[PDB]
């Protein structure tokens, strides 16, 4: 049909040419499998709850519980574009549809509101201008699943309805959400362009943000270690007027620690690449990465990352963004100093329990780039000066305490720097033309459960928690307006339900995080202190808050308590939370830098006129308040395997994601009501066979007669004004009841023919009987005659004439 | 179920004839059990006959008349396709909805779906019913259904 | 019939080998051997209680006329066979007629079968029921 659709639609033909089997809705079904997640099976026998089956693949036999078996969709639903039409909508049925389309090269698949995208791990011809011209203004149903359609419809919705739009993209690390976010933008920029260019900046902003918010992880070679909410503003003529960015949960722990086979943010390796030797001095760095302890911990290089090129481009990116020479260099300077910070060592015990320095080289260089006094810096870094009311004190630092205050300084410095960076970029992309509406793109980590989950995972899961509730609410309003729109309105409640208990248990007054913040402003606060207080308030009071249970997978790590998230009960370990919440940072050192001489450093540490959890919760409320005032859209990114290999699907992995993804929860949410629906027209055409002797020969009429005739259970269905609604799996029954009858009816018509033929040959049989009768009677006479002793003589006496 | 001595006589009439056509001896071969039933006006299904004693091939079991009554009585309680039943069925293979269908599909349905008919049998019923396939290659199943039902000898 | 009854007299005009107007128990065995064969001294006393009065060609036709009784005409018989020949080829396939006679209706046994097809007219697999019909009836020539 068409070149541009090679990786979009398969073959209606080659899929109709799937004949190595009919299908028995009675015998074919899915069964749990340790290797493939699920497995096609042919039921054999049943003895109560013990079903026996054969696996088409290896052709063996296993015994499974009738409750563990899952319905299998007929071959006609192979590689379906929207799984919200599949007769049987479940775990296995969804996993199979995704696997199938993916292995065929197709990566975009719908599922109701969702737009699932599996990382192809290979560039595809799907994102060309040519392709773009095809999706312009086409409704999602009238064209193959694609990200461009979630974007386009978003735009056309903005114009048509005149209301903000929000595109939420989620998914684990390495799922490809970042590249997806970019795609969405490249699209809006190529369908609403002005008349370097504004678009160019939105594009150049990437390099610098990636230089500070991306690093190499075992999952992704260029992972965005921060969530980003990008808003695109338009004018009254539907053109891009401007944009702004908002970052979330930047992973600061990275600044001073890398896991094996991992690097720190790309920027550090760029400044040590020697791509711009002329800057080596303004930063005081020697072009060797494995030289500094804050970056030479994991690995140093990356295959697809040319740290020398990237730095040049980064440099240019700043230029194109309009950064001043003094600014850009200030950025580099602040960056380089962190490298030196990790290179400061300290001498311990002369005859005291208090530390001292071991050289200045390093502390001098830091002081230089930061515009302060190294004597001052080290005097404050060593023995502090706190702020006790009316008579501030001096503290004594340790070997440990001092090295951990330096890392705190770097961590704290990087964050401030990054926030100033984003704010600066924003400053550029803000062309004063107070726009009409916008369409924001969210891009944060998704809900993920691990062997050991900590404060970081809590923050993540807690965010998606609020985010998932946002979907259920959207799905809720959508469902209501549909039912009311079909005169079949009904009971209802709201899907943002069991979601609130968990959310409150975390963000509300005497909840978790609240206890974390309260329990910090106390010096002598223990881990088991935070624990003690935590347990007291919710242990034994909250159903959504329980004690560690039987480990689910191999290698579960410690755990102090379990939290029933919508995605499951996640075991968390509160070890270190107190330290990870507040940033111990030399109030003294801060003051010095506050008075630094470098403009950037001064601004980075300027006092007013703090805790992580209190910051995110506040910026999350803003995010949510914004989202709830937009028209949602959802893009579910999914990572098929841990090898970056195209076409390879790992069930236990995809299923895991679907469980936390929102698809499975979106299906359960829609199950409460009446999922599958057919417009009467179709119903009669498809199910008139179930009640021929009750059909006169209207539309809903016929249907109302078929259903009533079938003695349909009132609960099972409902009657809309244009289409009929059915409970989950009902149509499935109607489907099988359809196969049996159509088959019997055909057989019956086949018998009527067999009966026609014979009856037709009856008269002939009645005749041929007397006929054969004559022959046998007569032939027997001539045979007796010729044997009668008188005849042989009576006639051998004949020979004369 | 309870049979009229009329019906039984008729039953004896047809049982007589068939007994003859495979050797007169008061016994009829099970492979004909269904065929005897059909001559009586019933339209058993291959499954209905096998469920009452009928066999797959010739020369395996012979039945006295005394064993035909029970068997015949059983087949009378099976389902008989009605006009609507057949029509809705064919209607399913009808795209447009104007009562037509491709001869290939017709023969396809008849020899591939349900308890299949032999190509020799389908070939034979199109001749007797004279279902003529027009110019393009499709037929009016509504008419083919009436004729199969109307039977060999019209009115 | 008309002239067989007249030819009987004229063929019972030889069966009179001692010419008395009557024939006789011994009389036959002298009209037989005079050609071969020889029906025993008892193939006559079970074959003599056959005349509803003395014997002698007018009491011979009431013995030939009565075990000969029960036949059908030539058109009737060649119309019987002509019930298994819709194409009207005037011939039936050999295996078909053999099957009809041996396994249907009042089945023939390997004996009757062997005896019926010994002199059966069969050309290239086709059985001439029209010719075979003449045979059985006499119109043509019959053989054992
Ligand atoms: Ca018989
Ligand atoms: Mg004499």
């Amino acid at each position: 049909s068409d070149p541009d659709f090679q990786y979009l639609a398969v073959d209606r033909k080659k899929l109709m040419k799937e004949q190595t089997a009919a299908f028995d809705g009675k015998k074919n079904c899915w069964v749990p499998d340790e290797k493939e997640g699920f497995a096609s099976a042919e039921i054999q026998s049943s003895k109560g709850d013990e079903i026996t089956v054969k696996i088409v693949a290896d052709s063996s036999t296993r015994t499974v519980k009738k409750d563990d078996i899952q319905s299998m969709n007929p071959p006609k639903f192979e590689k379906l574009e929207d799984m919200a039409n599949m007769t049987y909508l479940n775990e296995a049925s969804v996993l199979y549809n995704l696997r199938s389309r993916y292995t065929s090269g197709l990566i975009y698949t719908y599922s109701g509101l969702f737009c699932i995208a599996v990382n192809p791990y290979r560039r595809l011809p799907i994102y060309t201008d040519s392709v773009i011209a095809k999706y312009r203004g086409k409704r999602k149903t009238e064209i193959p699943p694609h990200l461009f359609s979630v974007a386009d419809n978003a735009y056309q919705n903005m114009v048509t309805d005149r209301e903000n739009q929000s595109c939420l993209i989620t998914g684990e690390s390495g799922a490809g959400k970042t590249e997806n976010t970019k795609k969405v933008i490249m699209y809006l920029a190529k369908v609403a362009c002005a008349v370097g260019s504004l678009e160019d900046q939105i594009i150049q902003a990437n390099p610098v943000l990636e230089a500070y918010g991306n690093a190499k992880t075992t999952r992704n070679n260029n992972s965005s270690r921060f969530g980003k909410f990008i808003r695109i503003h338009f004018g009254p003529t539907g053109k891009i007027a401007g944009a702004d960015i908002e970052t979330y949960l930047l992973e600061k722990s990275r600044v001073t620690y890398q896991q094996s086979a991992e690097r720190n943010y790309h920027i550090f390796y760029q400044i040590c690449s020697n791509a711009i030797p002329e800057l080596n001095d303004v930063m005081l760095v020697t072009p060797d990465s494995g030289l500094y302890s804050f970056i030479n911990q994991g690995c140093l290089t990356v295959d697809n990352i040319d740290d020398v090129e990237e730095f040049k481009l980064c440099d240019e990116a700043f230029d194109i963004l309009g950064f001043t020479k003094e600014e850009k260099q200030s950025m580099f300077k602040c960056t380089a100093s962190i490298l030196h910070m990790g290179e400061m060592k300290f001498k311990q015990r002369p005859r005291e329990e208090q530390a001292e320095s071991d050289g200045t080289a390093e502390a001098e260089k830091v002081a230089f780039l930061c515009g302060i006094n190294a004597g001052d810096l080290l005097k404050a870094l060593l023995k502090p000066k706190v702020k006790v009311g009316t008579e501030m004190v001096t503290k004594g630092q340790n070997m440990n305490q001092v090295v951990n205050s330096v890392g705190a300084l770097a961590k704290s410095l990087y964050d401030r720097m990054f926030n100033w960076l984003v704010r600066r970029v924003n400053k550029t992309l803000d062309t004063k033309a107070k726009r009409n509406y916008y369409i924001g793109v969210l891009d944060i980590a998704g809900f993920e459960i691990f062997d050991f989950n900590s404060f970081e995972q809590l923050c993540i899961n807690y965010t998606n928690e609020r985010l998932q509730q946002f979907f259920n609410h959207h799905m809720f309003i959508l469902e209501q307006e549909e039912y009311k729109k079909e005169g079949i309105a009904w009971e209802f409640i709201d899907f943002g339900m069991d979601l609130q208990m968990c959310i409150d248990l975390i963000e509300k007054p005497m909840g978790i995080l609240s206890i974390l913040e309260e329990e910090c402003m106390f010096p002598k606060a223990d881990d088991k202190s935070f624990q003690d207080k935590l347990y007291q308030n919710h242990m034994g009071k909250n159903r959504m808050f329980t004690k560690p249970g039987k480990p689910t997978r191999p290698n579960q790590g410690p755990a102090h308590f379990e939290l029933h998230h919508y995605a499951g009960n996640v075991p968390y370990s509160i070890t270190g939370w107190l330290e990870k919440n507040k940033d111990p940072i030399n109030e003294n050192v801060v003051a010095l830098l506050g008075a630094s001489k470098e403009p950037l450093v001064a601004e980075l540490f300027k006092a007013p006129e703090q805790t992580i959890s209190a910051v995110h919760r506040e910026s999350l409320n803003k995010l949510m308040k914004n989202l709830y005032s937009t028209h949602p859209h959802f893009v579910r990114c999914i990572i098929p395997n841990e090898l970056k290999q195209p076409g390879l699907v790992d069930a236990e992995l995809v299923l895991h994601q679907l469980q936390c993804n929102g698809v499975l929860e979106g299906i359960r949410i829609c199950r409460k009501g009446f999922p599958s629906r057919l417009i009467y027209s179709e119903f009669k055409q498809r199910y008139s066979i179930l009640a021929p002797n009750a059909i006169p020969q209207d539309g809903k009429t016929v249907s109302e007669k078929i259903l009533a005739g079938l003695q349909m259970d009132p609960a099972e269905y409902r009657l809309g004004t244009t289409k009929v609604f059915f409970k989950a799996g009902v149509l499935g029954n109607l489907e099988e009841m359809r196969d049996e009858r159509l088959s019997k009816i055909i057989s019956m018509f086949q018998a009527h023919i067999r009966g026609y033929l014979i009856r037709k040959a009856y008269k002939k049989l009645q005749d041929q009987r007397i006929g054969l009768s004559v022959i046998q009677r007569n032939i027997r006479k001539w045979l007796v005659l010729r044997n009668w002793q008188w005849w042989k003589l009576y006639s051998k006496v004949k020979p004369l004439l | 179920p309870k049979l009229s001595q009329d019906e039984i006589d008729d039953l004896k009439d047809v049982f007589e004839l068939f007994d003859f056509w495979d050797g007169r001896d008061g016994a009829v071969d099970a492979f004909k059990l269904g065929d005897v039933c059909r001559c009586l006006g019933i339209n058993p299904r291959n499954e209905d006959v096998f469920a009452v004693g009928g066999t797959h091939k010739m020369g395996e079991k012979s039945l006295p008349f005394e064993e035909f009554l029970p068997a015949y009585e059983g087949l009378m309680d099976c389902e008989q396709g009605t006009f609507a039943d057949y029509m809705e069925a064919f209607k399913t293979f009808d795209r447009e909805g104007q009562g037509f269908i491709s001869g290939a599909e017709l023969r396809h349905v008849l020899t591939a779906l349900g308890e299949r008919l032999s190509d020799e049998d389908v070939d034979e019923i199109i001749k007797l019913t004279d279902l003529q396939e027009d110019l393009e290659g499709n037929v009016k199943y509504e008419d083919f259904v009436k004729k199969v039902m109307a039977g060999p000898y019209p009115d | 019939p008309q002239k067989q009854i007249q030819e009987m007299k004229e063929a019972f005009s030889m069966i009179d080998v001692d010419r008395d107007g009557f024939v006789s128990k011994e009389d036959i065995k002298a009209i037989s051997e005079q050609l071969g064969r020889a029906p025993d001294d008892k193939e006559l006393t079970a074959m003599l209680k056959e005349a509803p009065g003395p014997l002698n060609f007018t009491m011979f036709l009431s013995i030939f006329s009565d075990k000969l009784s029960g036949t059908d005409s030539e058109e009737t018989i060649r119309n019987a066979f002509a019930m298994f020949d819709e194409q009207e080829t005037k011939k039936l396939n050999i295996e078909y007629i053999k099957d009809l006679l041996e396994n249907m209706g009042d089945n023939f046994n390997k004996d009757e079968m062997r005896m019926t097809f010994k002199e059966a007219p069969v050309e290239g697999g086709k059985f001439d029921y029209v010719k075979f019909t003449a045979m059985i009836k006499g119109s043509g020539e019959e053989e054992a």
